[PDB]
């Protein structure tokens, strides 16, 4: 399986576990979880980049 | 200037060890060996000791032997293959010791100056009676008195480092008591360790009952010894009444508080769940 | 003639020498020799142990010296008791228990100048909680490849006392060596006076510990529970009640409900109790 | 033997190792940890420490030989 981690033994090198979920180490900084920070409207004057 | 000894368990098993060794055609009823030692600063320390064929003739008690060639061929193995544990004095068992104590003490002084000796007890194990030890004093006797030795007693205890105890704590396993008890060891602490109080009190009530009623020379040292303790217990008064029933109610309500509410709502909520839960498969079991 | 199932009788004394000789040099490797008696056929004992002086070698055959051991035999033979080695010992602090590839040479030169030699590994890093692993082992020869190792023939305490471990069948398990099981000769006139000279106060069980930190510890355990309380306030008066046994089985907590609640209460009960009736008796003993 | 096993845990938990980190969870009473001297491990968790307090990648105990969650 593509990216597939597994729980290795570490005595006789064997397998022990099919591990779950992928390789995702710090997503502290991703998935900011906040939606509300600011509306639509207080931004004005940039219409068309918008 | 010795405070205190703390020999481990090492040599504690050992006597009993070598006493196990000789019962089989001995009839001496008492292993004299050689105690190692390493002294640090005041307070003294055993790990490992040694004994050496000892036998001691009971006519005209005073005539005894020891092998010194055992002594320097065993000390000096020990000392080579353990740069650390030297001669610190020696040990014997029996609690009636014979009178050639101050001899073997007085010639292996020549090894330790600080010479000390350890007494166990192979066969007493019955009441609480630990290990006890003495000390190598030279002085008239008091003032008065002719020259004596006067064997000195120096306190003694069983201490306890890490890397013993779980040598220690894995051979028990039959009783274990573990520590803070559930109300019911700290009783019993307090009952052995009364039944610990009138022992002594009897013991020294058998002694009064001796050292006079025509027995020996009563020591002038152990009169005022005894008398400062009768006529220096505190009694009771005014101040101890008032002060006794202000902290009482105080060291109480705690605990009255503490387990008639929170014990006791607990209890509640442990009804409520149990017959929510009785009644909920009551009426869907059918 | 083949082996079915020995049993080791270590004494106490033999493991104390063992564990304050292991903690002694514990990074060069402690290395001495086992004695005891051949009692039997499959029942082996050893009450006495002592210890080598070690070289640069380390745990090998060159380090036990003849001369010493002869000259320290024999000055044994006139105290205590005379008898004859049945094995060794030596310590690996770097992992559990196996047999070295030295350790496995000395076992063979000591079954052929002795009779089968036993051979004892103590880990002193290891005996730190309140056990140790210590185990021994014994070397089965390379001749029996067609017949099944360890004869066992009439026994059925082998399930016992120990499985085999995947770190202890990988090196030499079963195929070189197997396991022993040891069980401790306990006794009277050893374990009574151990327990009274060690887990014993005498004056200790009747003092008072002076009320300036007694009462003052039956005050910074009152706010810790009282926000606990608050806390267990928090949750009965908010009661989920949609789908209420599959949301407290997922969201547990394992510290509100009775577990924070009733434990430093229970502690501050005993010790009151217990620190009133030490008062109480005192008073109706001391006049 | 319910006040060894108390007193087991207690005294299992209190010794001198080493500092690692929190990488990830699989499921109940076992996690994926790794120490601060690389070389990421697997072991499970103890069932004491509260469960809401390791979703960023935060500094956890690890014994010397266990490994494991202390
Ligand atoms: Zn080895």
């Amino acid at each position: 399986t593509p990216n597939c981690r597994v729980a290795l033994r570490n005595d006789s090198y064997t397998l022990h576990k099919i591990l779950p979920n992928k390789v995702d180490p710090l997503v502290s900084l991703m998935m900011v979880e906040k939606v509300p920070d600011s509306t639509y409207e207080m931004i004005g004057g940039l219409d068309k980049q918008i | 200037a010795v405070q205190k000894v703390v020999v481990h368990p090492l040599v504690l098993l050992s006597v009993v060890d070598h006493f196990n060794r000789i019962g089989k055609v001995g009839n001496q009823k008492r292993v004299v060996g050689v105690l190692l030692g390493s002294w640090q600063k005041k307070v003294l320390d055993v790990s490992n000791s040694f004994a050496v064929p000892f036998d001691e003739d009971d006519k005209d008690d005073s005539v005894w032997f020891l092998d010194h060639d055992y002594l320097e061929n065993m000390y000096g193995m020990f000392k080579k293959v353990n740069a650390r544990e030297r001669i610190v004095g020696w040990y014997h068992t029996g609690p009636k010791l014979h009178k050639n104590d101050i001899a073997i003490n007085e010639l292996m002084k020549r090894y330790c100056p600080n010479s000390v000796l350890v007494i166990i007890d192979v066969k007493p194990k019955d009441l609480g009676l630990p290990t006890e030890a003495y000390i190598s004093v030279e002085e008239v006797h008091d003032d008065g008195t002719p020259t004596s030795k006067t064997f000195e007693h120096v306190t003694s205890e069983i201490g306890a480092e890490e890397a013993e105890e779980v040598g220690v704590e894995h051979l028990l396993r039959d009783i274990k008591d573990t520590t803070v008890g559930t109300l019911s060891q700290r009783i019993t602490n307090q009952v052995h360790g009364l039944k610990g109080l009138n022992s002594k009190l009897l013991d020294i009530r058998s002694y009064l009952e001796k050292v006079a009623t025509g027995k020996l020379p009563i020591n002038h040292q152990i009169i005022y010894q005894l008398q400062d303790v009768f006529n220096l217990l505190p009694d009771v008064s005014l101040q101890e009444f008032v002060k006794a029933f202000y902290l009482k109610t105080n060291d109480q309500m705690v605990v009255v508080y503490l387990a008639s509410l929170i014990r006791s709502v607990v209890a509640l909520h442990n009804l409520i769940n149990n017959k929510i839960a009785n009644r909920d498969a009551e009426k869907k079991e059918g | 003639a083949v082996d079915t199932a020995e049993q080791v009788y270590i004494s106490s004394l033999a493991l104390l020498k063992m564990l304050k000789h292991g903690r002694a040099g514990v990074p060069m490797e402690v290395m001495g020799l086992m004695l005891g008696e051949f009692v039997d056929d499959y029942t082996v004992r050893v009450i006495d142990v002592f210890a080598m002086p070690q070289s640069g070698t380390g745990v090998s055959v060159e380090a036990v010296d003849p001369v010493f051991q002869a000259k320290m035999l024999d000055m044994l033979k006139q105290t205590g008791r005379p008898e004859m080695v049945v094995g060794w010992y030596h310590s690996h602090p770097g992992f559990g228990c196996w047999l070295s590839g030295v350790d496995i040479n000395t076992q063979q030169s000591f079954e052929a100048l002795s009779e089968r030699a036993v051979a004892v590994v103590v880990d002193p890093i290891q005996s730190v909680k309140g056990k140790v692993v210590i185990d021994a082992f014994r070397l089965i020869n390379a001749n029996m490849m067609v017949l099944g190792h360890e004869p066992r023939q009439t026994t059925s305490n082998l399930g016992h006392l120990n499985k085999p471990s995947i770190q202890a069948l990988i090196h030499g398990l079963n195929r070189h060596y197997y396991s022993i099981t040891i069980n401790y000769r306990k006794n009277e006139l050893e374990q009574k006076m151990l327990l009274n000279l060690h887990k014993k106060s005498w004056m200790e069980g009747l003092t008072l510990q002076d009320y300036s930190e007694h009462c003052k510890h039956n005050e910074s355990v009152v706010k810790e529970m009282l926000e606990l309380a608050k806390n267990y306030n928090k949750a009965v008066e908010e009661e989920d009640k949609m789908t209420p046994e599959q949301l407290a089985i997922k969201n547990v907590g394992k510290q509100d409900p009775k577990r924070h609640l009733e434990e430093h209460v229970d502690v501050l009960m005993t010790s009151n109790i217990v620190q009133c009736l030490a008062a109480m008796l005192d008073t109706v003993v001391f006049k | 033997e319910f006040l060894h096993a108390q007193e087991e845990v207690k005294r299992i938990q209190s010794i001198p190792l080493v500092i690692g980190q929190f990488l990830e969870a699989v499921d109940q009473n076992t996690a994926i940890v790794g120490s601060t001297t690389g070389s990421n491990y697997y072991v499970r968790i103890l069932s004491t420490i509260d469960r809401e307090l390791l979703k960023p990648n935060a500094s956890v105990a690890l014994h010397k030989h266990s490994n494991a969650l202390v």
